[PDB]
């Protein structure tokens, strides 16, 4: 075993379980004590002060529970320990779970007990059985790390039988992008499946391929229309200056012309020659992506998300507000569900274009959000998030 | 006998070195008779002047203050209990207490040399009794985890050659229901004090264990029923500040069972109050709020249990504004348990945002004492909710509902036009408007924040105009709070715009830089 370390000075998690449903916990129970008698795990005793949080998530036409913990804590204080630009240009990508991997691989005993985490019962009328890890556990960022090595040995072969496909590691997720059809590819990938067998397997995500090569920017966009009320032009104005801020080329003074007086809402205007270039202008500067931002690796990857309506949303992944890396919208169920799906969606990209999560910002309340997610949640892998209050101008200047 | 639970001080910690107070010859007597009584059964033994820690002791009172505050962390004692409505009938119900609990089980071999203490001696160059525990020491930071782990422990067995027999563990006591009948259920209470007893573990015989009705952290347990121990309503006339806030209090414990119960009134008795001692006259409002209370509490109402057989039913009602009150149950009328919902999140809603949220707060509830949420009969129709939801910036999830018509039903008073209205006048604001129709009003506003003094045109706009609007301003906060399309306010000034709003026909907002 690896002896592994918590960053200096540092203590292990001790954070509470959220409560669960009767469904989930007896999940938990069949999952964990067979984990037991495999010996992957083992009961601890209360001389264990530490804890995270667990759930039993569903896999996707699949008619099993997955056991999701909560590393994040954790993840945070463990010892620090690169990635292919070429995979977001890659025209599918497949997405695998090598979860099970880690389970051959024994833990440095004496950070297992950093692994404590608790299945709770209902209504408290017991205890709550309690476990800490013996083996490398599913979503430690230390575990791939760890089993790094042995990990690439299997897996030169295919690198060189096969160095078309780019294959790329995070967390419990393999990554398998190629550029071949979209037939030639489901079938490279069950050969890497049994190649992996032969020296030991699920796809996230239903088996199916993610076409980053198929992933673009949502570009500020304006109402091209037939006749022009002072309400419009008002809209209009005020979009405009919030988005000059981004792009500085853009001028309405034309347009605040056409303003002047104080007329009624509804009164229709014919636009000058002088405010219909100037609006041509502003249409063609927001044609594109502002110039200029670059990814930072060494800052946070940010994600906030609006809802628009009818099972419609708007993302923006940046570091800096106004420069955006990236900008999307997502279309359907519920509001939760859905927000939930474009959470892991959001995610997923982040991993692919920069190998990394954002740290999402989201338009819903904790105790909800607390109660629901994982019931939609199907990742191996947890994203940081905080709770907001979406200005209605913000929503009003996305889509 | 039992594992021993490895302990240890926290890092970079030795162990307790303190003085012993100086004792009483009388105290003296009486500490060595108790120490020797002790040695004689183990819990503890004479150790060798090697060990240079001490714990002061006095009269047996051992404190361990600062053995504690070296002592690593344990895993919480568990602070979450069980709530009376989570709970499955049994016929029978025994409670088992345990004597000498903490003294029945061993300590970490490697620890005990931080327990010593010791006896002082009577004649001046004579003895001085040195001793350390082998057991758990009462007063000590992790006795009663290691004993709850271990009684666990303990009980696991047992508890799978009797898989009908139910035990729940808390503190020094143990409650064991069963469905047998009487007497193969005291029966199995005896093979329970037995096993026990095999690691000499005390429990008292039926002639003196306790008898039902149960009455546990404020409530009365039965094995079939369930209420909280009953409350008696004062009948003084001078009320003091306190006697208030303590009323209130109780009142609330209620809640939780008895439907019905209103402080509104009692609350607003303590506005503006000075001191604890302040006595404070009854309002009219008040005392009849009082009585009822008091009336609806002359009547003992019990909680039934769960039946995990049947669904959940939670039903929802507005009691007032902002309150809300609700039930769950399984049969009907047939409670498992109440409750109220007074919460406001925000100075200001609408009874949609606040009867979901009550909804969220009844859900995470469920989770807890049963497990699995309940379906809800709510006072709303999908429309008018779908409506709001669908328009709502944020997400939000309101699980199975069916409606019932109990009124008052919710509804939303007032909706923003989505459009200008034609031939509506404009009305643009900035304390003072100009509309498109030349009509104008600069007003005067005194004490007036920033904030408060956009509010305040609006609601000038919306008195002047007629049955249709539109109105213009440049206020992002204003329009914010408006587009929420609140219908009760923390806000005087909100309310008076939101009783326009009600009014009108058409209105409709734009905001502009
Ligand atoms: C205090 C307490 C906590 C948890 N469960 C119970 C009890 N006490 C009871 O009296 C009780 C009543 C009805 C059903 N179970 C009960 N018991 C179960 C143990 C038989």
């Amino acid at each position: 075993t690896v002896p592994v370390k918590l960053k200096p000075g540092m203590d292990g998690p001790k954070v509470k379980q959220w409560p669960l449903t009767e469904e989930k916990i007896k999940a938990l129970v069949e999952i964990c004590t067979e984990m037991e008698k495999e010996g992957k795990i083992s009961k601890i005793g209360p001389e264990n002060p530490y804890n995270t949080p667990v759930f039993a998530i569903k896999k996707k036409d699949s008619t099993k529970w997955r056991k999701l913990v909560d590393f994040r804590e954790l993840n945070k204080r463990t010892q620090d320990f690169p990635h292919p630009a070429g995979l977001k240009k890659k025209k599918s990508v497949t997405v695998l779970d090598v979860g099970d991997a880690y389970f051959s691989v024994p833990l440095d005993e004496d950070f297992r007990k950093y692994t404590a985490f608790t299945i709770p019962s209902i209504n408290n009328e017991t205890p709550g059985i309690r476990y800490q890890y013996n083996v490398l556990p599913q979503g430690w960022k230390g575990s791939p790390a760890i089993f790094q090595s042995s990990m690439t040995k299997i897996l030169e072969p295919f690198r060189k039988q096969n160095p078309d496909i780019v294959i790329y590691q995070y967390m419990d997720d393999l990554y398998v992008g190629s550029d071949l059809e979209i037939g030639q590819h489901r079938t490279k990938i069950e050969e890497l499946r049994q190649h992996l067998l032969r020296w030991g397997p699920p796809f996230l995500w239903m088996g199916y391929e993610l076409h980053p090569d198929k992933w673009t920017v949502q570009p500020i966009v304006l109402p091209e229309k037939d006749s022009w009320t002072v309400n419009d032009i008002q809209k209009l104005v005020g979009k405009l200056n919030w988005a000059s801020q981004i792009y500085p080329g853009i001028k309405v003074r034309q347009l605040c012309k056409l303003l002047r007086g104080t007329k009624a809402l509804t009164e229709v205007i014919p636009l000058t020659e002088e405010a219909e270039l100037e609006l041509a202008e502003n249409r063609e500067i927001l044609k594109e992506p502002v110039h200029g931002v670059y990814y930072d690796p060494s800052k946070d990857l940010i994600a906030e998300i609006q809802k628009q309506g009818q099972g419609q949303w708007t993302y923006q992944i940046y570091q800096e507000p106004f420069k955006n890396l990236k900008t999307g919208k997502y279309a359907r169920t519920n509001d939760v569900k859905q927000l939930t799906e474009a959470v892991q969606k959001i995610t997923t990209e982040s991993i692919v274009i920069w190998g990394k999560t954002p740290k999402f910002k989201l338009p819903i309340q904790k105790e909800t959000w607390e109660t629901w997610w994982t019931e939609y949640w199907q990742a191996t892998w947890i994203p940081e998030w905080e709770f907001v209050n979406t200005p209605p101008l913000v929503k009003l200047w996305y889509q | 006998p039992i594992e021993t639970v490895p302990v240890k001080l926290k890092p970079g910690m030795d162990g307790p070195k303190v003085k012993q107070w100086p004792l009483t010859e009388e105290k003296i007597k009486a500490l060595v008779e108790i120490c020797t009584e002790m040695e004689k059964e183990g819990k503890i033994s004479k150790i060798g002047p090697e060990n240079p820690y001490n714990t002061p002791v006095f009269a047996k009172l051992v404190d361990f203050r600062e053995l504690n505050k070296r002592t690593q962390d344990f895993w919480e004692v568990q602070l979450g209990i069980p709530h009376p409505a989570g709970l499955k009938k049994k016929k029978s119900v025994t409670v088992l207490d345990v004597g000498d609990a903490y003294f029945s089980v061993p300590l970490d071999e490697d620890f005990r040399k931080y327990t010593a203490f010791t006896i002082p001696s009577i004649n001046n160059e004579t003895p001085g009794i040195r001793y350390q525990y082998n057991v758990l020491p009462q007063g000590w930071k992790g006795s009663p985890a290691i004993f709850q782990s271990s009684m666990t422990k303990i009980l696991e067995p047992f508890r799978k050659q009797n898989p009908d027999i139910v035990i729940y563990q808390y503190m020094d006591d143990l409650y064991v229901g069963s469905d047998l009948e009487i007497g193969q259920h005291r029966t199995k209470i005896e093979e329970l004090r037995q096993h026990l007893l095999r690691w000499g573990l005390y429990t008292p015989d039926k002639k003196h264990q306790k008898e039902p009705p149960f009455l546990w952290m404020g409530y009365e347990l039965h094995p079939d029923k369930w209420t909280v121990q009953p409350i008696v309503l004062p009948e003084k006339d001078s009320w003091t500040v306190n006697d208030i806030q303590k009323l209130v209090g109780k009142l609330n414990w209620a809640s939780q069972i008895y439907p019905g119960i209103k402080v509104r009134q009692l609350c607003k008795l303590l506005r503006g109050t000075k001191a604890l001692t302040e006595v404070i006259p009854l309002t009219e409002e008040a005392e009849l709020e009082l009585a009822e209370n008091r009336e609806i509490l002359k009547e003992p109402v019990h909680g039934v249990y769960y039946d995990p057989s049947k669904d959940l039913i939670a039903e929802i009602q507005k009691q007032g504004q902002g309150q809300w009150t609700y039930q769950i149950y399984q049969e009907p009328f047939k409670n498992l348990k109440t409750g109220k919902y007074a919460r406001m999140r925000g100075a200001h809603t609408n009874d949609v945002k606040q009867l979901t949220e009550a909804v969220q707060k009844i859900t995470t509830e469920s989770i807890v004492i049963w497990g699995k949420t309940p379906k809800f009969k709510l006072p709303i129709q999908k429309e008018t909710w779908e409506t709001w939801w669908t328009e709502y910036w944020q997400a939000t999830w309101i699980p199975e509902w069916e409606f019932v018509n109990t009124p008052p039903l919710v509804k939303l008073w007032y909706q923003l036009e989505k459009e200008p209205i034609v031939g509506a006048e404009t009305f643009y604001v900035d304390a003072g408007y100009v509309t498109n129709r030349g009509r104008q009003k600069v007003v005067t506003l005194t004490d007036t924040t920033n904030q408060k003094t956009e509010l305040q045109a609006i609601y000038l706009a919306l008195q002047d105009s007629g049955l249709e609007v539109n109105i213009v301003t440049d206020s992002q906060y204003a329009l914010g709070i408006i587009q929420a399309q609140p219908d009760q306010s923390e806000s005087e000034l909100v309310n008076q715009i939101i009783e326009q709003l009600i009014k009108k026909e058409k209105v409709y907002l734009a905001w502009v830089p």
